[PDB]
């Protein structure tokens, strides 16, 4: 009576092991545990979304509203939350778009599931309700698609793709951020129309260089790569033009050394007198063949000795240091050169072409300009990003990567397949699934009808973060979808969406004039990952933890 | 400085609303298994060591220490239902806990202000009382056969349902004895005496009108059986009275000290002569009795009982009709107890028990309960009080309402028709009460082992046919109406359960901050 | 079920601060104004200077908004934004870091 | 969801608390099952103070040993209430509660809900009460035969001590009643016998006395120890004043009043002693062999001892409260408070009064009465536990012979009543069901659980309980078709059956009736409790 | 303070701040202690 | 008599040891009781290092989670070795061992010796092998039926 | 396999209670325990018997060969010895002779 039996025969497992099952409201606590980090990403959704500050154990601060990036530095405890954490990371890697949608959609499916479990629905019937409703959801997305990107590159068409994606990440000015990203995309495209070749694109081609100081309006697009380097011998503006011939060596420039027990052997004083002048003639003979080919610049991948740098300054040859690997790999893609390990005369067919190499002060340090010109086009262009704070420079770099990943969505599928934006995609699916829930007899209609209710978070989040009442604005939007379709065709009511601030009362007419759209390839995987993330949590009846 | 020494840090906004709703739901979740005829039992461990095993809602809440401040308000809700009525304390927390559970996706989702919801909860409370009044039907309050089936409503859940046939005869005569004409019967639990005697059989019991005392006789010669007993209550002790003035006597002559002890013996004999004036057969006092006053009453045959409980003397005056008089000089034949009979002291090894049988309308009765153990006997005591509380509201008002899932669903159907006709900002919070009334009938199915999905789906379709008598069976879970099986409960139990849940929901939704450290 | 304790799972690791409520964004404003309090008297040719001694006992006297913020180690997340704009202004133009 | 209410609150729900009720009752039963039967084990209770207590009864064991497990507390309080009214059945109830839970726990793992299990217990228990009326045999107590009371009283003593001390105590507990009876009034009280604790002779040398024995000896040497004819005068007033109610003092002007004020207190003492001396000589003066004895409940003035010493009057002080009622029944006198009213009619009579000196104390013996209405039992022992072991054996034997006079029906023992309930509860046909397949589950669990009593007896004897009960079922099958009623018992000597009526073993009516009803409620509430919660403020 | 720790710079309580007339008085008296040593 | 051999030692015998094998195997079977079957529960294991193991296999539950009770160690090594050779039967052996101990424990309390109880297990098991020959159904691989391999794989 | 099940009965009664039962010990074991005090009385028996010095917690020394007097001043935790101690106490109180023979 004084002390409990304290769960007898509990010594079967270590004291650190704990057992949590769907019974005793723990499945409700798991859903309630999602709402703790769910509201964190709700205020970050949309162009009016709010960025968050997360301080790690090392002191690094990353300010971003992206749900996939924020969950990286955070330490997660509850096991089912890691299901939601790792689900948002896959969406960022695969499609590079729709990261905040997976975080919000998977969290709302568990919120509506709390009422489903309370009514007595078994975990098996709840899973079957979402799987049957998701298959109908993916089929309706292909029916509601409007427009297409058609040609690969266009000045106007690239403003309907990258611009609406970068509007949510660091909104700021619209046309300023859209022109910087859209310019670097046109350079890495092979074009070559009418040839019938298979298009190709690389998401790592465009590199963002973070340089503090200045302003966003002073940013520009550089066709070449930009590094922080100090020329050793001399600096040259290279005003003599006629372009240049450049060679790249992944191996360092120095006398070849034996990999085992390199040692100077001198038997007599006769060999010692010619040893000092012997090494000078070796580099002279090797560097003379390079200077005879007209090579004004040499790219090195490791440390170069001083004896090798002497003859390079004699013929006026620039010296570049390219540490590690990936930095040197993208240099040859600009000039179209093939590295070779030997120090001999390079092949003329493997030499690159760079017209000008300039060194100027941007952020206070000397940077080398690899920028290309109209002719002899180059690939893997870089974008100079100027900003006052380094924290803004980090997320804008990821904001540009979101636009670069959107270009990848123009390659694998048949086209761009633009979808109505401003939340109009998830709202139209509500009326279609509602009719789908009635067409299916049985008890499975409870999970199907509530599956469309979870799509109401998109219009409510955009309206709440915009400083508007969700009770006045949201029902007024259904008035366009409550009139169904008339006796005549050409119905433009599908373009209605949620507006931020302004005059409220729905607004922005039809979004076709706003030019903001969504990607179909993004919404396909965003719904599948978010559904499986909530399905995994609902499919686990018992959770076991260790040490805590 | 530190400024405020009490909770200088503050938790406000939606974080304080979630902590109030989650803690309130945990109060109702533990008692979900305590509802229904198949309901389980809960054991509680106090720091004193006494074990309390019961399915009652109030007995579980008041004995559990909750550290959550707002969840403590849920603990006192059952006290409101227990003190005013005493039946239905479990359904109050289940309903109030479901309201906040259903009202949660509003401030977080719909962003509706609490006062806007409060205005909808008050309007839904008025309409709920009208639906309960319409489904209520009057019955005869003077029918003994009809009141036996009404007491079985609260007994069907309790373990005493096996003795329910015997238990109804015990609770029926108990309420009818203490009630009198005057606010109608004005019956009070304080007049009903429930004595707990360990051992015996539950099947063997009887309602005794009188006071059962555990005190033995003060003298062996005292007759333990009197044909025509006469009870005279005296608050003054038979021991020699000492003045509070602390009188100090200075003794000089040799005959002064011997006279003091004689006068002390003369007054004790004098006080006995004042008692013998009316010649009572019995004497009952609440204080000690001296050994000198015992012999003087042996000649008159006055049986004396000492150290009687103060509240028991008022219960003796009701059955015996005697008037309590402190001084022996005012004793008259009218103050002597009359009409009392069957005075006998039964010999039991544990204690000596005294019996009284009655032949100014206020009376009293002592129910002797014989259990199998002291802790089970404590359960029958609690079950007997809740059984007699059902007959109280039946005698107060003729109104009688259905129960067992019929009343809760009858309100939710009426709330669904008016909700679609509102078309306003209050439509969303008005629908929360309709879904809140569903927890009670849904809990009855989950505890019965049935499927709440298919039963509640067809249940709402029945109420749309125009009959409010469709309930839910506790055993088979059938949709058969409650008129066949006969479940009926007073309307006061249904009203006090709905009124308390609405008033409690508005209290916790208005708390935007939780601070501690005041130490008043 | 493995024990009578049955601990409650916390979403975030122990030691994490709180947020939202009322005044969380206000806490970041008062952090920047307090740092501004030191740089205000240093503005103008008649302004004063600030003496700062680090943990290494290195005496430095600076009225410059960039140098003052380099001496002190700012652990406040929002207050470090004033350090970036002070070092960015000093890198290009070099003047106006206090303004 | 309990930790959200309080951080320090713990609970175990559903099967978590169900394993506790089955294990804690089985663990408590396993300790007390070895004490059932005449061959049962003997427990030695040793506390921190060094006291040794040897008893086979579960009432003393559970009282001295505090139970930490809350589940076994219900069994302890149920076994305690069983010992209050019936004075017997502590071990029996403990063995039944733990068995009802284990038998029902096997069906719970099969998917059976505990609600219908409790139904089978109440339906089968009511049928056992109806069979209890037909199985019991009414006896005629108007003859007051010794042979019938010796066999019933011996059966209770065989479960306490060996057969050597049993044969000595058997006529003592049989004589514990004797002259105490009422035909019409039915009132029977066992509190009139006195339990004396003293170390003299041997525990097996104790004897029964036909009259009251007191522990107070003669205060003065000249008081005659042996008195042939004594008139007991009951005096409840204290001859020596302890204090005066009203505060007072003596103020003397001259030293001559000091001895006078001291003599002032001598008048009140002599006033009470004046009427006592006149009562002795009132009957007859100068009469040898006729003495006078006073038994006082309060203290007696040592100064007044010499007043009675000259008249050869024996005085006793500091008598017990229960002793006053016993003086009227034994000596035949009447209780008197003061000396104001005296007479030879209210004085008692005794044929022999003597005192013996044991150790440093003297005990008063009174016997040889005409029609004594009460008696006493002298319990002697060779050690400390011998007084507690014999007392627990007598007190448990008192309630056994009392139910014979309270209820003329006698139920045979030796597990004959538990075996008969096995075959009767197997098939109830259409008599009492209430449900299809729901009620029959709880009845089968209650029927097989009643067989633990005969099996436990055999396990304490070192034999096979399955082989003993095997021959029991074979005899009951042939007895039904032979038109002969036979009661089959359990013999622990040769490991065979027997007849409880021939062997002399019987059980009380109130013990078996309260054991089945008491153990049913305890086991039912534990099966209906799915959660064990602990909360409170430290 | 609002209930949360406010630390702008590491080693908050370790470092001290002087301002106003008290900061000027401490600087003059610091030189007067050195002067009276050198003046002798 | 072990306290005289060792200064500090722990031992449990007879009824104390009889509750060791019966109760410890009961708690282990209850963990895998909800595992058996296609509708069985799904368990996730999260260690202190951050790794996540989500599976319905009872072998992962035994290897990842340590067991202090020595009785289940014999069962865990038996259930693990069953999945090694035959690829199946991890949760089956646990349900057989844990239940057979409880089914035979009721008669141990009745006074039946454990040896004659275990002797009946071998007699009953040898009959399951003789019945296994008539219980099994022969399948000829010369037919090369693809549908037969589909239904077996779905088990 | 590192930690024992602790038995289910550990929660029953209390940890301070110790149990010695048949096959659990005692059974000529505890009989060998009293042999230490039995040998004490064997050396004190007879006219050549040896007296024993006992120092009580109070400090008083009682030197005698009487088993009833020696076992009275000794504090003995073993309960079954008190059965033999109380057996020798009766010999001194009643008869007063033969206390060494009883032990």
């Amino acid at each position: 009576s004084l002390r409990l039996p304290q769960n007898p025969n509990a010594g079967l497992f270590k004291q650190g092991y704990n057992s949590y099952s769907n019974a005793d409201g723990q499945i409700i606590k798991s859903i309630a545990a999602i709402r703790e980090l769910h509201q964190m990403c709700l205020t970050s959704m949309g162009p009016c979304g709010r960025n968050k500050i997360i301080v790690n154990h090392l002191g690094k601060i990353i300010i971003t509203n992206d749900a996939a990036t924020m969950l990286r530095e955070l330490d997660i405890v509850h096991p089912a939350v890691k299901v939601l954490v790792m689900a948002t990371e896959q969406q960022k890697i695969d499609m590079g778009d729709g990261t905040n949608l997976v975080m919000i959609l998977a969290g709302e499916l568990l919120n509506v599931s709390e009422k489903l479990i309370s009514m007595g629905l078994s975990a098996v019937e709840i899973i079957q309700g979402y799987n049957m409703a998701r298959k109908f959801t993916l089929k309706e997305l292909d029916e509601m698609v409007v427009g297409e990107i058609t040609d690969k590159n266009d000045k106007n068409e690239l403003l309907k793709m990258i611009k609406p994606v970068i509007s949510s990440k660091k909104y700021g000015s619209e046309d300023i951020l859209s022109e910087l990203v859209s310019e670097a995309v046109s350079h890495v495209l092979p074009v070559a129309q009418q040839a019938g070749e298979i298009p190709y694109f690389n998401v790592d081609s465009i590199r963002v260089v973070k340089i503090m100081g200045g302003s966003l309006s002073n940013s520009t697009v550089i066709k070449g790569m930009v590094f922080n380097r100090e020329p050793e011998g001399h600096v040259k503006s290279l005003s003599e033009d006629k372009k240049h011939k450049v060679a790249v060596f992944t191996c360092p420039l120095d006398i070849a050394n034996t990999e085992t027990k390199g040692t100077v052997l001198l038997h007599n004083a006769q060999e010692m007198l010619d040893f000092s002048k012997g090494e000078e003639k070796q580099i002279d003979a090797m560097m003379k063949e390079i200077a005879d080919m007209g090579v004004e610049c040499i790219v090195a991948g490791a440390g170069v000795g001083e004896l090798a740098l002497h003859y390079l300054n004699r013929y006026g040859i620039l010296v570049l240091k390219v540490p590690s690997k990936f930095e040197l790999r993208r240099l040859c893609r600009v000039c179209g050169a093939t590295p070779l390990p030997r120090l001999g005369a390079p092949t003329p067919e493997e030499l690159g072409l760079v017209e000008t190499v300039k060194t100027m002060e941007i952020g206070g340090d000397r940077v080398t300009v690899f920028k290309q010109e109209q002719g002899e086009i180059s690939r893997t262009s870089t974008i100079i990003l100027r900003g006052a704070t380094q924290n803004n420079l980090d997320d804008i770099e990821r904001a540009i990567d979101d636009g670069v990943a959107a270009v990848k969505g123009l390659m694998k599928p048949s086209g761009g397949k633009l979808l109505p934006g401003a939340g109009a995609t998830e709202i139209e699916l509500i009326s279609r699934i509602t009719k789908y829930g009635e067409r299916t007899p049985g008890l499975l209609q409870l999970a199907i009808k509530q599956f469309a209710v979870a799509f109401e978070v998109v219009p409510r989040t955009l309206a709440e973060t915009a400083g508007l009442d969700v009770n006045e604005v949201l029902p007024n939007l259904y008035a366009a979808h409550n009139v169904t379709e008339p006796g005549a065709v050409k119905t433009d009511h599908l373009y209605k969406g949620v507006d931020i601030d302004g005059e409220s009362d729905e607004g922005v007419k039809d979004i076709r004039e706003e030019n903001i759209y969504d990607m179909l390839a993004t919404k396909k995987f965003a719904i599948n990952v978010a559904t499986e993330a909530a399905t995994t949590v609902l499919s686990i009846d018992q959770i076991i933890m260790a040490k805590k | 400085v530190v400024f405020m020494n009490a909770s200088q840090e503050r938790t406000t906004g939606r974080q304080a609303q979630i902590s109030n709703i989650t803690a309130a739901k945990a109060v109702a979740d533990v008692i979900r298994t305590c509802l229904g005829p198949k309901a389980m039992l809960k054991m509680l461990l106090d720091p004193m060591g006494g074990l309390v095993l019961t399915n009652d809602g109030h007995a579980i809440l008041r004995e559990i220490d909750v550290a959550h401040p707002a969840a403590k308000s849920m603990l006192e809700l059952s006290r409101t239902q227990d003190e005013e009525v005493g039946d239905g304390t479990t359904t109050v927390i289940i309903l109030a806990g479901e309201i906040l559970a259903q009202c949660a996706p509003y401030l977080i989702e719909k962003n509706i202000h609490p006062v806007i919801i409060i205005q909808a909860l008050k309007k839904a409370l008025t309409d709920a009382l009208e639906v309960i009044k319409q489904v209520s039907k009057p019955v005869d309050v003077e029918n003994d056969a009809a009141m036996k089936k009404l007491i079985q409503a609260s007994i069907g859940t309790k373990y005493v349902i096996h003795w329910s046939e015997k238990m109804c005869e015990l609770a029926l005569d108990a309420v009818k004895t203490v009630r009198k004409d005057l606010n109608f019967e004005i019956d009070i639990k304080r007049y009903v005496r429930v004595e707990k005697i360990p051992g015996g059989d539950v099947l063997d019991s009887r309602v005794l009108k009188g006071v059962l005392l555990n005190k033995d006789v003060v003298h062996p010669k005292m007759s333990r059986h009197i044909e025509n007993p006469r009870v005279v209550l005296l608050d003054c002790p038979l021991e020699y009275k000492k003045g509070e003035s602390q009188t100090n006597i200075e003794i000089e002559k040799e005959e002064d000290w011997n006279r003091i002890l004689q006068i002390e013996e003369e007054q004790v004999q004098l006080m006995c002569e004042q008692i013998l004036a009316v010649r009572p057969t019995l004497v009952i006092t609440e204080k000690g009795v001296s050994d000198l006053a015992q012999h003087y009453l042996l000649k008159g045959g006055c049986s004396v009982l000492r150290r009687v409980k103060k509240s028991d003397n008022n219960r003796i005056a009701r059955v015996t009709g005697a008037t309590i008089v402190n001084r022996v000089e005012d004793l008259k034949e009218s103050d002597v107890g009359t009409n009392c009979g069957l005075f006998k002291v039964e010999m039991i090894g544990d204690e000596y028990f005294s019996f009284l049988d009655n032949c100014g309308l206020q009376k009293a009765c002592t129910i002797m309960l014989r259990g199998g153990s002291k802790d089970i006997l404590n359960e029958i005591d609690r079950n007997l009080q809740d059984a007699m509380a059902v007959a109280r509201n039946v005698m107060l008002s003729p109104s009688l309402s259905p129960g067992g899932g019929a009343t809760e669903m009858a309100v939710s159907v009426k709330l669904a028709e008016k909700a679609k006709q509102l078309e306003g900002i209050q439509q969303w919070p008005y629908q929360a009460v309709a879904d809140a009334m569903e927890c009670i009938p849904r809990t009855l199915i989950q505890n019965a082992g049935g499927d709440p999905i298919r039963l509640l789906s067809q249940l709402r379709a029945k109420h749309a046919q125009g009959n409010f008598t469709t309930g839910i069976d506790g055993d088979k879970g059938k949709i058969v109406d409650m008129v066949s099986y006969g479940i009926w409960e007073p309307e006061v139990i249904k009203q006090q359960s709905v009124k308390t849940a609405i008033e409690s929901a508005c209290l916790l939704l208005r708390v935007d901050d939780i601070v501690s450290g005041v130490r008043k | 079920n493995f024990g009578s304790q049955t601990p409650t799972i916390v979403v975030l690791k122990e030691g994490t601060d709180a947020s939202q409520g009322k005044g969380q964004i206000i806490s970041n404003i008062n952090a920047c104004v307090a740092v501004q309090e030191a740089l205000k008297p240093t503005l103008g040719p008649l302004g004063s200077d600030i003496l700062i001694v680090t943990s290494n006992q290195k005496t430095t006297i600076s009225n410059d908004g960039a140098t003052i913020l380099k001496l002190l180690d700012v652990v406040h997340p929002a207050a470090k934004t004033l350090v970036d704009i002070s070092r960015a202004q000093d890198a290009e133009v070099g003047d106006g870091t206090t303004s | 969801s309990l930790q959200l209410l309080n951080p320090k609150a713990e609970s175990l729900r559903r099967d978590a608390a169900l394993k506790v009720n089955v294990t804690s009752a089985e663990g408590l039963q396993s300790v007390l099952e070895t004490n059932l039967g005449p061959k049962g084990t003997l427990k030695m209770l040793v506390d921190g103070a060094g006291n040794i207590k040897l008893t086979k009864d579960g009432k003393v064991l559970l009282t001295e040993m505090q139970i930490q497990s809350p589940t076994a507390v219900l069994i302890a309080r149920a076994a305690a209430a069983q010992d209050e009214i019936t004075g017997d059945g502590t071990t029996t109830v403990v063995c039944l509660v733990g068995e009802l839970l284990r038998q029902a726990h096997r069906f719970i793992q099969e998917g059976v809900h505990p609600r219908i299990i409790t139904d089978g217990f109440e339906i089968a228990r009511k049928e056992s009460m109806k069979f209890l009326d037909e199985f019991k045999i009414s006896k005629t107590n108007l003859s007051n035969d010794r042979e019938f009371l010796l066999q019933v009283a011996r059966s209770s003593l065989l479960t306490k001590v060996d057969a050597d001390l049993t044969e000595v105590l058997t006529p003592i507990v049989t004589d514990a009643v004797l002259s105490v009876y009422d035909a019409q009034a039915d009132n029977l009280d066992l509190h009139m016998v006195e339990i004396m604790q003293m170390q003299h002779l041997s525990p097996k040398d104790t004897t029964f006395i036909k009259g009251l024995v007191l522990d107070h000896g003669g205060r003065h040497p000249d008081m005659p120890t042996r008195v042939k004819n004594a008139y007991v005068l009951i005096l409840n007033v204290s001859l020596e004043y302890e204090k005066t109610e009203v505060n007072s003092g003596f103020f003397y002007s001259s030293a001559d009043q000091r001895d006078k004020l001291a003599a002032s207190e001598r008048k009140f003492v002599d006033a009470k002693l004046k009427k006592i001396i006149d009562l002795k000589n009132e009957v007859c003066g100068m009469d040898p062999d006729k003495g006078f004895v006073i038994i006082n409940q309060k203290g007696i003035d040592p100064m007044s001892l010499d007043v009675f010493a000259k008249h050869n009057i024996l005085a006793l002080r500091r008598a017990k409260r229960r002793n006053m009622e016993r003086l009227q029944l034994v000596t035949g006198g009447e209780a008197q408070n003061s000396v104001e009213d005296l007479s030879p009619q209210i004085l008692g009579f005794s044929g022999l009064v003597y005192q013996e000196t044991i150790g440093e104390e003297k005990f008063t013996y009174v016997t040889e009465n005409t029609d004594p209405k009460s008696c006493t039992i002298l319990i002697k022992g060779s050690t400390h536990y011998a007084l507690a072991q014999t007392k627990d054996a007598v007190r448990d034997g008192l309630r056994a012979v009392a139910n014979v006079l309270k209820d003329k029906n006698i139920i045979p023992g030796a597990g004959a009543f538990y075996i008969a309930l096995s075959r009767y509860l197997r098939s109830a046909n259409m008599n009492k069901l209430g449900a299809k397949g729901k009620t029959k589950t709880g009845i089968e669990a209650f029927a097989e659980a009643l067989l633990v009593i005969p099996k436990t007896l055999v396990k304490n004897s070192g034999f096979d309980p399955l082989d003993v009960l095997a021959m029991v079922e074979d005899e009951l099958d042939d007895a039904q078709d032979s038109d002969e009623t036979r009661y089959v018992g359990v013999d622990l000597n040769i490991g065979d059956s027997c007849d409880p009526t021939i062997e002399g073993i019987w059980d009380s009516y109130r013990v078996l009736r309260n054991a089945i009803t008491g153990a049913t409620g305890i086991a039912s509430n534990l099966l209906l409790c799915d959660e064990l919660l602990r909360a409170g403020r430290s | 303070e609002m209930g949360r720790p406010f630390i702008i710079v590491k080693d908050q309580g370790n470092k001290k701040r002087q301002h106003g007339l008290e900061a000027k008085k401490s600087h003059i008296l610091a030189a007067r202690s050195v002067a009276s040593i050198i003046k002798t």
